[PDB]
């Protein structure tokens, strides 16, 4: 009866709250670093 | 042979790299069209065909 809010309702960046399992899905904060490693066949030669 | 007058070089890209790595561009004025027989007069730089 009186638990008092919540936190669906209270969670901070406006990333929603889920259950079973619990988790904050879509949640803006921060950067991400991105590594990557790429073959010779997806650029191209000047020439053409 | 067509004559060619007018004649001015730029150079798009640049890379000193084993393979063949700049791409020159010529723009000119002729009167007919032909072919000609491109050279480079310093062994700096080697043409491809």
């Amino acid at each position: 009866k009186e638990k008092g809010t919540a936190l669906n309702t209270k969670a901070p960046f406006g990333c929603q709250i889920k259950t079973n399992p619990v988790r904050a899905m879509n949640c803006a904060v921060g950067n991400i670093p991105v590594s990557m490693n790429l073959p010779d066949s997806a650029f191209t030669r000047i020439v053409e | 042979a067509p004559t060619i007058i007018d004649l001015t070089c730029t150079v798009a890209t640049c890379t000193h790299s084993s393979d063949f790595g700049g791409v020159l561009t010529l723009t000119y004025k002729t009167d007919k069209n032909g072919d000609c027989s491109v050279h480079s007069h310093s062994n700096v730089a080697t043409l491809q065909e």
